[PDB]
């Protein structure tokens, strides 16, 4: 999961 | 959620393993500029512009000037009451055989400065570098990080770009590399480190009480952590200046500056  | 400090304290009295998730609110209460809020700009940009892979591929000098400014200003910034209550709590409980871990989305290291030892920095640190060739991560506290940045980084609009050639930006000192360094900071759109996420998941799976402090709960995957602790039945308490999209998912909500409500909660 990637940084929003 | 409930507003009862008295009921929260009953869970805290018996909790053996507390996870504290901290966000930008904790840092803003120390006056640390994070360049995220409406109106908060460095020259003509915000973090949404410069804390990005695009910005670094386009103009690494400008990104380094921004992070240099941010490193330099930390000399004038101190931990606040929330950092101090969190650090004292960990020390006091650790003597009793009780664990406190801080999972922070902040990059300013103020939790470490206040004395927190059990700290997971999920977005990295202003005081670490990562080599874009070999990937080595290193601590770096030098003012200035490289000579070309001396005196650079001023935030006033109209300040000229330093336009430092890449070879005069910070370079890797690993024998035989010399690649271009970047801040070891997770930028928007990048993946967090799976090893750190594994450590986070371990703490979330074992904790028996969770606090979410000073965060808007709009940046992911961080905004999901405290939501999944609640699934095993564990109480989650939110300490923030306003409700967030995630407020109604928690047992408690305590409105106010972090530095005002946390000392009472962790005493
Ligand atoms: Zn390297």
């Amino acid at each position: 999961f990637s940084k929003q | 959620p409930s507003s009862s400090m008295a009921d929260f304290r009953k869970f805290f009295a018996k909790a053996k393993h507390i996870v504290i998730i901290s966000g930008a609110g904790v840092s803003a209460e120390s006056g640390v500029p994070t360049f995220r809020g409406a109106g908060g700009y460095w020259r003509k940009w915000q973090a949404q512009d410069l804390a990005t892979p695009l910005a670094f591929a386009h103009n690494p000098s400008r990104v380094w000037e921004f992070y240099h400014y941010r490193r330099e200003v930390m000399g004038s910034k101190e931990p606040n009451a929330g950092h101090r209550a969190i650090a004292e709590c960990e020390t006091r409980l650790g003597k009793q055989g009780r664990r406190v871990v801080v999972i922070t989305q902040n990059i300013d290291e103020l939790h470490r400065k206040a004395g927190t030892k059990n700290l997971l920095e999920i977005h990295g640190s202003l005081f670490k570098t990562r080599c874009t060739s070999c990937g080595v991560v290193a601590e770096n506290y030098k003012s200035p990080i490289c000579p070309a940045l001396s005196g650079k980084g001023a935030p006033e609009p109209g300040t000229q770009d330093a336009s430092i050639p890449v070879e005069k930006l910070p370079r890797c000192e690993e024998a035989g590399c010399g690649g271009l360094l970047r801040p070891h900071v997770v930028w928007f759109g990048e993946n967090l480190d799976p090893a750190i996420l594994e450590e986070v998941d371990r703490e979330l799976a074992h904790c028996d009480l969770c606090l979410v402090v000073g965060t808007s709960s709009v940046v992911y995957p961080a905004a999901m952590f405290a939501p999944q602790v609640a699934a095993r039945g564990v109480p989650v308490a939110e300490f923030n200046t306003e409700t967030t999209p995630a407020t109604n998912r928690f047992r408690f909500h305590f409105q106010g500056p972090c530095g005002t409500t946390l000392p009472e909660a962790l005493a």
